[PDB]
């Protein structure tokens, strides 16, 4: 069809590039196929092939391959393509454009034998091209066409053909290879040495690639992941620097080796210089270059350091003299890796500069991950301790706000090792030998910090509870009532599905005694809203399912109360005014089965169909309403076609779940529906009057433990007196930080609105940058809001609220908060 | 060679050029005409644009009522603003291998191009170019956000609507392949894959080619490229200016003698006089400041901003208004003075000799000690508190569909006192202005340009002579506004074949000859001989061995030429010591017979022949003898 009507107006135009080009160009941009027609497209474009503009020919074979992408196409277009490329032998554009098609087919679909991927590779075997053609192409087709787990000859001979680029391809082809498996051998190693002495770019960074991973099948050549990993090594002292990242990267992916050679890579030193004072690979690979090549070797070398027992030492030393790095992110990687390798491992003398480490300047991130360190560190001597604490106090009292990271790392050091402090414990709290000591403060930090750590080391240790004076005994009591996950239980001789099965019998109680009068439903409804209320304040899991079936029975007195209204019992001209608590009840009954819908997580069709059924409803109270207030026959008449369209809408899209709904208002109504496409729309509304007066109340099943969504405004605060001051027409931008919980999608969902006070609404949508996602379906908001107006007589009050729209409407689900803003005119 | 053009823009290209085994692109042009046609975004939402009329369709059928709206009797498009691409299915750009960067106008359509097709290989950019590139792609990404509108509409993308559609919506071109804009991991990753050069470096692709940038002079960085090749010469122009501005001058030395010349990035304006049209800038300001208002001036970041300073601060100090402040506002502003500040040595020889004197190249910065010129990164905070009126403010964005310009002018609308100077002329300011329209704002249009115009285009193209010229079809044609004129037409021997969007060319080359070199030990083994006056030649035998596309030559089958005379073979056989032979002569040959072996042989006019027994080293003999009489080739 219009594959046909494309080829003929390309055969009636026929103009040379610009019909084609632009027939082309239309064809593929405008859609794809999605039908078996691309069949047919295909035979006419190989009809049309036999001519000239072979930049056309390889147009349309791009299209071709476009086109065979949906999949629909496969052995005839196999065949095709086969014919197309041992009859089109015409330069380097068509023969790229039938192996980018010939490699589009292969990889589209079959992924098979029997001609589906030998015969293409036997083709493409036969037609490899003399310069640069198909050369690189027709590797990577043998690579994506890996034969079978038996072209090693012809490989081989690619890797020293002529071009880098077909070299690179071949290697490329050669990824393809292993990451299929292939088993490749030892003859790969010898060329792959060879390759790596290429003298040019890049040829080298993939070649080496493969020496690694054939180093790393298997390691038999006389010692071949040594010799491997030497040629890593002289490979990674090359000028190079994205060379250098692949190498470090790749040596870190390597993890067995000789360890000697590890030293021997290691081994040149001030270092022992200062170890006696006390008493070339990685040397270049880590200050050779900057961050880059820096992070490769600190990964590098947390992997195989990680690998290897031993070894670690000679890299302690070589991560704590390369902290101050000049580079956070290579600070911050050093810490890690130290962090990472940190076991069976002592600091004897580096623990000086590792802490003077930690006294800096703000680098909250840096100060954080060294004391996850000290944490996670191990030392040896009660000196080392003792100058541990002394620092680390310096630290407290110097930076007052990382407190509770170093009470919490304090523990740590407590917990891994009790028995060093006890000669301490009469020295770092003062303890005169006979005197009564003043009692020490009780909520110093600084005396808190060294508390825990003795509470942690006395977990085990039992000899200290004697050396403790009175003080520390009720200190012991106030921190383990304040602190409970810092201190420990101790042994001191002076301290020594209910809720759900409820909710379910009150709502079986309400859907059991459905059957009597309405003014006992009346009481019974909020009897148990307000019930349901108080427990899902009581407890937090059931909060949600309590919320969600206590508005759904204020949904349903709400209903009561419109039909008991006193309207019916009024005849029906007057319908004097402001009695319609009807209306009222069927704007808020609409509005609460949209929150009802949208604002909670987990809902389910049952749940959704059992919504839509009152929703129905609340439009059918509102349609009776209407009728009573309404004079016109023919309003009449276009209420009660847009009220049963909507009923044949529900229908329509729930024909499921009918015999669900037993003795159900709107399949009541769905078995009466006829009588109302015959009848006039006031038997209709008085009919629905009735119908619904004794329609039913339906079960509402309680799902799982679902959340309701809630938002909060953590800034700005609101409460600040102090106005925000602008220039007039310039604008102010206000920071909006807010929590979100338990929404789905948030970036689409939650917007901000604002109240200007002259009464204007501004909606601003976030950029979905703005949606941090810390954990799981618990969000973080941060934006900004643009506030401009002109010039103000006194600071007013601008609402900033969260709303939540839908697909339609929006609901809020926020605190409002107020900002006071003031302008200024125009200074001169 | 081949030539690929993807660009309808005459300013704005993508030339994927084929030339030997390599494929070499240039240039990346990001139209902002598709920005045009959209909607401004304000960037606090005006009550005017707010409650804009709906224009509808006339059959009623599209809801064109909320995906368009109507201004002033004008329509445009209500959604997040678009950019038009080059056509990239033209050729596979995985297989186009290297890309070479003439200036960041040019470059601004590269994380396009460099993150979603497939490209893999190498890119090349001066660093100026990439720099003042990677402020201008981080500003407009800004742009495009820091208020995300993300409303889209796609029945007027529609061809039918579209065609309905009155213009210049009528007039869209290509309306399927506008995107939406690029973000900063795009960013990132195109500022990664690039790779540095300086003027006049030879970059060598594969031995295959090899690549010289050169100083066109338009902007501080802009590059022309020459790609050669040892008997082939492509020389690259776009957008140069001879004129006395502040990067380093033109250099046409390595330019001239050229096989193929490809000329784009001329002027837009033709009969514009720069400095007299800043001169008349000047004027306006001045009487701006004088009656006491403000004025814009929209802007990008690099060249016409540093030009109009300068040219201010010389005049400020002519008028005496050091009262009245000067505003410069984009987010990208102190990154861009400070960038301007040390790039030093691609300037002209007078500010590398300010530099050589301890001061900076540029007054701007004696403008910031002196308080004059404030620069702000964004409207909300510190600049609202230091606010004045009168005052100048110089602006982000020039095309004036987003950012600070758009709230500025927005906010003044109203007033009429205020002035707007466009200074930028890569949009027609009648569509630029339409959407607020109504307008009691002064408009005056001064654009400045630097790029040559067409009596420099004939002046170079004389001085330089090259084979071939390629120029785009707007150049060739003459253009809507001054048809008459003959002047405004590109004029050269032979006449340079056009091209227009999406277009292929095969330019008038054929391959020849190329480089590959000898060996000194073969050269001394060869000797050369001489048949003819000062042409004297050897026969070669030698072993080829080429890695990477470089030729040469070393030690490890000709047949003859030329007749041989029957006298002087007689007379060498019998001097050898063959005797009784006996010559008779005929029409043009002789036949000459030696009683030994029975051998008769006829020499004629191209052609001889030897006739015997079977004999061997009589028969060799001979053979060496006749061998040895000729010349061999």
């Amino acid at each position: 069809p219009s594959k046909s009507a494309a080829l003929h107006i390309d055969l009636c135009k026929a103009t040379s590039p610009a019909d084609a080009l632009q027939y082309l160009l239309q064809f593929a941009r405008k859609p794809v196929e999605a039908e078996s027609v691309e069949g047919v497209v295909r035979i006419l474009l190989e009809h049309y092939y036999k001519e000239n503009d072979p930049s056309v020919r390889l147009k349309i074979a791009s299209l071709l391959g476009l086109l065979s992408k949906t999949a629909g196409f496969s052995p005839d277009c196999i065949m095709d393509d086969a014919i197309n490329i041992l009859q089109n032998e015409k330069s380097h554009q068509v023969l790229a454009q039938l192996l980018d098609t010939l490699l589009a087919i292969g990889t589209k679909l079959p992924e098979n034998q029997a001609i589906q991927m030998r015969l293409v590779d036997v083709a493409c075997k036969h037609l490899t091209d003399t310069s640069h053609g198909v050369r690189n192409k027709c590797l990577q087709l043998l690579g994506n066409l890996g034969s079978l787990e038996k072209v090693q000859k012809i490989i081989g001979d690619y890797f020293s053909d002529q071009d880098p680029r077909v070299r690179t391809a071949a290697i490329k082809a050669m990824l393809q290879l292993h990451e299929r498996g292939l088993k490749l051998h030892q003859t790969i190693y010898n060329q792959a040495c060879k390759l790596l002495s290429d003298d040019y770019e890049q040829v080298r960074s993939a070649a080496v690639q493969l020496i690694w991973v054939v180093s790393q099948l298997y390691p038999e050549s006389i010692r071949l992941v040594d010799d491997a990993f030497g040629k890593i090594c002289h490979m990674v002292s090359d000028g190079s620097w994205v060379v250098r990242v692949q190498a470090a990267k790749l040596l870190g992916s390597m993890e067995q080796v000789s360890s000697h050679f590890l030293e021997q890579t290691l081994d040149k030193t001030a270092h022992e210089r200062a170890k006696e004072l006390y008493s070339g690979a990685f040397v270049h690979g880590l200050e050779d270059e900057m961050y880059e090549v820096r992070i490769a070797a600190v990964e590098a070398l947390c992997m195989l350091a990680q690998s290897s027992p031993s070894f670690a030492e000679k890299c302690l030393d070589f991560l704590v003299d390369m902290f101050n790095d000049e580079i956070e992110e290579v600070r911050l990687q050093s810490i890690h890796t130290m962090r990472k390798i940190s076991n069976n491992i002592t600091l004897r003398e580096d623990q000086l500069d590792t802490v003077l480490a930690v006294l800096e300047d703000s680098s909250r991130d840096i100060r954080e991950a060294l004391h996850e360190l000290l944490c996670c560190t191990n030392v040896s001597t009660k000196e080392g301790i003792h100058l541990a604490l002394v620092e680390l106090l310096k630290n407290l009292t110097k930076y007052p706000t990382d407190r509770d990271s170093i009470w919490k790392c304090l523990k740590f050091l407590g917990s891994r090792h009790p028995t060093l402090v006890l000669p301490l414990v009469p020295e770092l709290l003062s303890t005169h030998p006979f005197f009564d000591t003043a009692e020490p403060d009780m909520d110093d930090p600084a005396y808190i910090a060294v508390l825990v750590l003795i509470f942690n080391a006395a977990k085990t240790c039992p000899t200290m509870p004697a050396l403790f004076s009175d003080h520390t005994f009720r200190h012991y009591a106030y921190l383990r009532d304040s602190l409970s996950h810092l201190v420990p239980a101790l042994r001191l001789p002076g301290r020594k599905d209910p809720s759900q099965q409820f909710l379910q019998q009150s709502l079986e109680r309400v859907y059991s005694l459905q059957h009597l009068d309405p003014q006992g439903a009346q009481e019974l409804l909020e009897f148990t809203i307000r019930d349901l209320q108080r427990l899902g304040e009581l407890q937090s899991e059931l909060a949600g399912v309590a919320d969600f079936s206590a508005t759904y029975l204020r949904c349903q007195l709400l209903l009561i109360k419109a039909l008991q209204e006193k309207l019916w019992n009024v005849a029906a001209p007057l319908y004097l005014k402001q009695s319609d608590l009807a209306s009222a009840a069927a704007k808020q009954i609409m509005e609460e089965t949209y929150k009802m819908e949208f604002m909670y997580s987990g809902v389910e069709n049952k749940q959704v169909v059992i919504i839509h059924h009152m929703r129905l409803q609340a439009k059918a109270l509102q349609l009776i309403v209407t009728a009573r207030t309404t004079r016109g026959l023919d309003p009449l008449f276009g209420m009660c076609e847009k009220f049963l369209q909507e009923v044949d809408f529900f229908q329509r899209y729930f024909i499921a779940d009918l015999p669900h709904l037993q003795d159900s208002f709107v399949d009541k109504l769905l078995d009466l529906m006829p009588r109302l496409m015959t009848s006039k729309p006031a038997e209709v509304v008085k009919i629905l009057q009735t119908m619904l007066r004794q329609s039913a109340f339906l079960h509402l099943p309680l799902p799982e433990q679902i959340h309701k969504a809630s938002a909060t405004i953590i800034e700005p605060a609101g409460e600040s007196d102090n106005p925000l001051r602008f220039t007039s027409g310039l604008v102010v931008a206000l920071d909006v930080d807010a929590t979100l919980e338990h929404v789905q999608d948030p970036q689409n969902t939650v917007k901000v609105q604002v109240l200007y006070p002259d009464g204007q609404a501004q909606m601003i949508h976030p950029k979905p940058a703005d949606f941090r996602n810390p954990g799981p379906g618990r969000h973080r908001l941060i934006t900004q809001v643009y506030l401009s107006h002109t010039a103000w007589t006194e600071a007013c009050q601008v609402e900033v609220r969260l709303l939540l729209a839908y697909n339609e409407g929006t609901i809020p689900f926020s605190k409002p908060v107020k900002v006071y803003i003031m302008p200024k005119p125009a200074r001169r | 060679m081949k030539l690929y053009c993807l660009s309808g823009h005459p300013t704005l290209p993508c030339n994927v050029l084929k030339f030997k085994s390599t494929t070499i692109m240039l240039d990346c042009g990001l139209d902002m005409t598709s920005t045009l046609n959209f909607l401004p975004l304000p960037l606090v939402q005006s009550p005017r644009l707010s409650n804009l009329p709906g224009w509808s369709l006339k059959d009623g059928n599209a809801f064109l009522d909320k995906e368009l709206k109507e201004c002033s009797g004008h329509v445009f498009v209500d959604s997040v603003p678009e950019f038009c691409l080059p056509e990239t299915e033209l050729i596979d750009l995985s297989t186009v291998d290297v890309i070479l960067i003439s200036n960041y106008h040019c470059m601004m359509a590269l994380p396009y191009i460099t993150e979603h097709t497939g490209f893999t290989g190498t890119v090349y950019a001066t660093e100026p170019t990439v720099q003042i590139g990677r402020l201008l792609m981080e500003e407009l990404v800004n742009f495009i956000e820091r208020v995300p509108k993300a409303q889209s509409a796609s029945l007027w993308k529609n061809k039918d609507i579209q065609r309905l559609l009155p213009s210049p919506l009528k007039d869209a071109v290509e309306v399927s392949t506008w995107r939406r804009c690029y973000t900063m991991q795009e960013v990132n990753s195109a500022l990664s894959k690039i790779q540095l050069v300086g003027y006049s470096q030879k970059i060598e692709l594969f031995g295959a080619v090899q690549v010289t940038p050169l100083s066109s002079g338009y902007a501080l960085g802009s590059s022309n490229w020459i790609i050669q090749s040892h008997y082939e010469k492509v020389s690259y122009v776009s957008g140069s200016s001879l004129l006395t501005t502040h990067p380093q001058p033109m250099d046409q030395a390595s330019l001239k003698n050229s096989d193929v010349l490809v000329l784009t990035g001329l002027t837009q304006i033709p009969t514009a006089n720069p400095d007299g049209m800043v001169g008349e800038f000047c004027s306006n300001l001045a009487l701006t400041v004088r009656n006491g208002g403000n004025v814009l001036v929209p802007c990008y970041p690099s060249g016409v901003i540093y030009d109009l300073l300068e040219c201010l601060y010389q005049y400020i100090d002519s008028a005496g208004l050091s009262s009245v402040p000067l505003y410069f506002i984009s987010p990208v502003a102190n990154s861009s003075l400070e960038f301007s500040q040390i790039f030093a040595e691609w300037l002209c020889h007078n500010k590398q000799s300010k530099v050589y004197l301890p001061e900076p190249p540029f007054p701007h910065a004696e403008l910031i000690q002196t308080n004059k010129l404030k620069h702000y990164p964004s409207i909300h905070g510190d600049f609202s508190n230091d606010f004045r009126q009168p005052c100048v403010v110089f602006t982000g964005h020039p095309s004036l569909r987003f950012g600070d310009v758009v709230h500025f002018m927005e906010l003044w609308g109203k007033s009429s006192l205020n002035t707007v100077i466009f200074t930028e002329p890569d949009f027609s300011y009648l569509e630029a202005l339409a959407p607020y329209q109504p307008l009691a704002m002064k408009c005056i249009y001064c654009p400045i340009d630097t790029r040559l115009n067409f009596i420099q285009v004939s002046k170079l193209l004389k001085e330089v002579q090259p084979l071939h010229v390629v120029c785009p079809e707007q150049y060739t044609q003459p253009p809507p506004a001054q048809s008459h004129r003959m002047d405004l037409m590109i004029d050269c021997q032979p006449p340079a074949m056009s091209y227009r969007r999406a277009e292929v060319l095969a330019l008038p080359f054929k391959r020849r000859y190329e480089k590959i070199e000898i060996m000194p030990e073969l050269a001394d083994s060869l000797v050369p001989m001489e048949i003819k006056p000062g042409i004297s030649l050897a026969t070669v035998s030698a072993v080829l061995h080429t890695k990477d596309n470089k030729h040469l030559l070393q030690p490890p089958k000709p047949l003859l030429s030329g007749s041989i005379p029957v006298e002087q073979f007689v007379q060498t056989l019998e001097k050898h010591g063959f005797s009784d032979i006996k010559v008779e002569d005929t029409a043009k040959g002789h036949i000459v017979l030696l009683q030994e072996a029975e051998t008769l042989i006829q020499i004629e006019e191209d052609s001889t022949h030897i006739i015997c027994d079977n004999d061997e080293m009589l028969r060799v003999r001979l053979r060496d003898l006749v061998l040895k009489f000729l010349q061999k080739f």
